[PDB]
């Protein structure tokens, strides 16, 4: 299954919501 | 990294946070 | 794993659209 | 509650309806 | 779980995505 | 179908297009 790929999304739709202006960087390393 | 601490468990909106700019 | 989060996350969409006008409560209650 | 119904396998739109106002 | 109900809907955003002006079909057919 | 081939492993941008009109 892509359980990390499906929750990678909604993560950074999170990160989106909680960042606001100031943004972020989405860097999926281990 | 985020994949692992995060989707392993929940992260709460604070550990999100030190994820932010 | 975070199933039940990310599950979760689609229900509400899904009452969002079910519901409409009329609006829904969510509670995550066992 | 939904979480335990509608997570462990799928809720219909009959199911759903039953948890709008 | 639902797993791939949750995939799915997934899976369509991303045609639309990629997709475009195009369009596509969805048929869940095994 | 879909469903069998990309949410049992992820499906590139390529595999996707192929499913586009
Ligand atoms: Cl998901
Ligand atoms: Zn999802």
């Amino acid at each position: 299954f892509v359980n990390q790929h499906l929750c990678g999304s909604h993560l950074v739709e999170a990160l989106y919501l909680v960042c606001g202006e100031r943004g972020f960087f989405y860097t999926p390393k281990t | 990294g985020i994949l692992e601490q995060c989707c392993t468990s929940i992260c709460s909106l604070y550990q999100l946070e030190n994820y932010c700019n």
